[PDB]
């Protein structure tokens, strides 16, 4: 069915410096007039947590730093600046039909 | 709050069956659809299965993986969700989540609330 | 004697919103009444997806529209504990979101589609309009110049739905004086205004009012000008301000709040998006025209707008000719603006038209148990689909002035003065007196309608309100019939 | 069918559906006597003359009522009950005009 | 689950096999002064002057009779007329982009309201000729 | 089968039992032998 891939494995961005996430889908992920990709941060430790929903919104406990991906087949996270608290697992999540699938999932880790 | 807690995994041969609970805290976690997610160790997330709330219906849907092998159903009188592994394999250890999407139907929806997860190994 | 003929349409496939060319032709000497014929055909909403939930999707009227999440509010936030959300038919049938082409929005028409139809009506002779008209100068003459007795009928004419009385079984009741069978009396509507899947076909029977319709006497002569020079241009409304669509699906909450009593409560929200309706199409366009075989009372009207907050004066010296009575309607631009949700049901009435709802709700508080029975042990609480919404029309004149140029005449009089006493001291048995208190009635000359004879003869409409201005304006309306010599 | 409907639930943790629910209908239900016509055209034939010929009944037993007869005749609410005029205005003053 | 048993139509129990038990509520029909007078003539030795019936009456009830002279003649001819009652005060929220508001209800109470003893029921049904028009148009007694 | 709109009936003024009443602004006419018609006037120079 539809494959979500992760074209960045490993960043290692500077601390205070944006980061970009890529992942792309095998065919159209929109459906209703809005896109059904979603994205989950895993803090070491910790278990998952909804970082952005439909693509473009996001959860109430999210600071004001985490970009609303893009449209259509391709997506991009993108972080302004990062914390030091954003050091983690981010995972592209297909919310399209089942069986859902889950991304590669990339590892950001300062330098 | 909306809480979860599973139970649980443990040490398990390569031939067995197992019955993960998920109970839930929440006050409609019975109209609320439950997803059960692997986290493989040395592997991201994998998402496993997934079943409706009441009201529509009680459909399940499944990964291609581990269909038939699957069983997910769920309790409401006591607020649990079921998770019946069967024939599991040596690559089935890892981290074992129950999400509770806020939301009906398990077509769509967001996993919202999580719970601590319990470890299963297969050895 | 007298006999009736037909007029065919001379534009040619009529369609909404565009002008339509009647013909008068030379069958005898004296025609006056006639009345436009149509039958506007069956419409219905476009089938629409089910929501999923979570989502937020655009609404109509810049209002949003949302399907919540479990255990949240109705804004998708400020959680709510408890609050299951799914979809309801407005017949109480479930919807399993998602689902492809799972609903349909009902049609319903305008409340007076008819009146709403013509909404500009032209007797042209090779141009020089001698009579133009609109919808509004034909409401102000419903409210006013129609008897009350000639309702209904002329409520099939213009295809507003006419409530049916039914009854329901003997009842006991009791007889207090200081034991008896009674029937309830009910009423209920079923005509196009009343939201429906499938609208029938409308038939619609339009009279055409000018200064020659009051009487049989007053019909003007065909043979002083040739039949191959008049025309009747009808610019009609658009297919948006004639039918309006209803939510064809409900978000249904029901809210468990848990202690004692364990209370139950069931309550609806629409979800409306807006879909897409067929085109009409306008069936048997005809023209009935009464045909005889062997001074004047004209609609000389001006509609305008006015911004001025609290108070307003207008400047105007059209006006000349003598007049008899004087009728006014005054009505907020966003009872016909289409930003207004309910456009439709109050594009006709003259007044600020707030909304009364009532919601009427099934309470029962059942006991399990007979050791603690101080209070319930459960409580259900369950409302209507759809409430009833009561229009309620409220004054925005506090004062009316009619400033004429040498005399004041109308000075600063009650707006409940005028609309009430001046209709039922005045016009004989003729006018009736309006339900809305923004529809008024002034006399200038002489007793409105009771003889063909002027006893005397003889103007800045001005207004203090307590209106708001810029944010919402309002126009005024006349229906003052002038008397014209013809030489 | 007036019917009171009530949802009872017995406990506090499964209340995804009702535990209970009643349904009482009325001994006698409200009906209304809907009047739909049964003439779709109606035609009074003269002998030289048609006189009336095809005339909808919507229009006849509407329009007819509305527009002639001044204050005597009140418009019927009944769809069958049509109103057709052939020498003169019905009921305003004791003087034919034409018959 | 069908469970069947016999109600009085106010939901009072009926004992099935119980000997007198119940009885039918008689009801007038609706306008019955019209229904009554099936056939009027005015004869004179034969020679029918006018014969009408109950149809024409219905129909210049429906056309001639100006309808504000309705009820009067609903008692005239024994016909319920509806009574207007109101319940209590009632809260509203008023919404303009709270309130105190009393539902008006109707109710029913005459010789068409199905009843277990109807009471005697007076009807007045006048009658119509060509001279009942005008009080100018009478025919003379003595010709 | 059919789709019918129940219709309801409901008052606000006066008569309606309320915590506040409002001011009411009351217009009462005046009955005479004059009131009838506009020709049975009498005269104010009498």
């Amino acid at each position: 069915d539809i494959v979500l891939t992760q074209t960045p494995r490993s960043l290692s961005v500077s601390p205070g410096e944006p980061a970009s996430i890529s992942c792309r889908s095998s065919q159209s992920l929109e459906e209703y007039g809005k896109n059904w990709l979603s994205w989950y941060q895993q803090k070491p430790g910790q278990s998952p947590r909804l970082l952005i929903y439909q693509a473009t919104n996001r959860a109430s406990w999210v600071p004001e730093r985490f970009s609303g991906s893009g449209s259509g087949t391709d997506f991009t996270l993108k972080i302004s600046r990062v914390e030091a608290e954003d050091v983690g697992v981010y995972y592209c999540f297909q919310d399209l039909q089942p069986p859902n699938g889950f991304g590669a999932g990339t590892k950001l880790e300062l330098k | 709050e909306v809480k979860l807690v599973e139970s649980g995994g443990g040490l398990v041969q390569p031939g067995g069956s197992l019955k993960l609970s998920c109970v839930g805290s929440g006050s409609t976690f019975s109209s609320d659809a439950v997803s059960w997610v692997r986290q493989a160790p040395g592997k991201g997330l994998e998402w496993l299965a997934g079943i409706d709330g009441d009201g529509g219906g009680g459909s399940t849907y499944y990964a291609d993986s581990v269909k038939g092998r699957f069983t997910i159903s769920r309790d409401n009188s006591q607020k649990t969700a079921y998770l019946q592994m069967n024939s599991l394999r040596t690559d089935d250890t890892a981290r074992y989540y129950c999400a509770e999407c806020p939301m009906v139907l398990l077509a769509k929806c967001s996993m919202e609330f999580w719970g601590p997860g319990v470890e299963v190994v297969v050895s | 004697g007298f006999e009736y003929n037909k007029v065919r349409p001379h534009t040619g496939t009529p369609t909404l919103g565009n002008k339509l060319t009647f013909g008068i032709p030379q069958y005898g000497d004296f025609f006056h009444d006639m009345v436009g014929h149509h039958i506007l055909g069956a419409c219905h909403s476009s089938w629409q997806d089910a929501p999923i939930q979570g989502t937020s999707q655009m609404g109509a009227h810049g209002q949003l529209q949302t399907f919540p999440r479990n255990g949240y509010d109705w804004d998708n936030q400020t959680p709510l504990e408890g609050a299951v959300y799914t979809l309801v038919d407005p017949f109480g049938r479930p919807i399993v979101p998602g689902t492809k082409n799972a609903y349909r929005n009902l049609v319903y028409y305008c409340e007076y589609p008819g009146e709403r139809l013509y909404e500009n009506v032209r007797f042209d002779v090779n141009g020089n309009s001698l009579d133009e008209y609109s919808s509004d100068v034909t409401t102000l003459v419903r409210k006013f110049c129609i008897p009350g007795d000639k309702m209904t009928g002329y409520k099939h004419l213009v295809g507003q739905e006419v409530s049916v009385e039914g009854t329901s079984g003997p009842l006991l009741c009791n007889i207090h004086d200081l034991l008896d069978i009674r029937r309830n009396v009910h009423y209920s509507c079923n005509g196009p205004q009343t939201p429906k899947y499938y609208q029938p076909p409308l038939a619609l029977w339009i009279k055409l009012r000018f200064w020659f319709n009051e009487n049989v006497n007053l019909a003007i002569p065909s043979v002083s000008i040739p039949f191959g020079e008049r025309f009747i241009t009808i610019k009609l409304a658009s297919q948006k301000d004639l039918v309006n669509e209803f939510p064809g699906l409900f978000v249904r909450q029901s809210r468990f709040i848990a202690g004692r009593p364990s209370r139950r409560n069931i309550r609806f929200k629409p979800w409306f998006i807006p879909g897409v309706i067929n085109e009409i199409s306008l069936t048997n366009n005809e023209l009935y025209i009464n045909n005889l075989f062997v001074l004047i009372r004209v609609h000389k009207t001006q509609v305008t707008h006015t911004n001025n907050n609290h108070h307003d004066e207008k400047l105007m010296s059209a006006l000349k000719w003598p007049i008899e009575y004087m009728f006014i309607g005054l009505k907020p631009t966003w009872n016909i603006s289409d930003q207004n949700p309910h456009q439709h049901r109050d594009w006709h009435k003259f007044g600020h038209v707030v909304n009364a709802i009532m919601q009427p709700t099934h309470h029962a508080e059942i006991s399990f148990q007979d050791r603690d029975t101080a209070l319930p042990d459960a409580c259900s609480s369950i409302s209507d689909i759809s409430p009833v919404t009561y229009p309620i029309t409220l004054p925005i004149i506090k004062n009316i002035s009619v400033t004429a140029h040498g005399i004041n005449l109308i000075d600063k009089f009650p707006s409940k003065f005028c609309s009430s006493y001046i209709p039922f001291h005045y016009g004989g048995n003729a006018i009736k007196t309006p339900d809305d208190p923004g529809a008024m009635m002034i006399t200038f000359a002489l007793k409105p309608r009771e003889e063909y004879q002027p006893s005397g003869h003889i103007f800045y409409i001005s207004w203090d309100t307590d209106y708001v201005g810029s944010i919402t304006t309002a126009d005024l309306v006349v229906s003052a019939s002038a008397i014209n010599f013809l030489l």
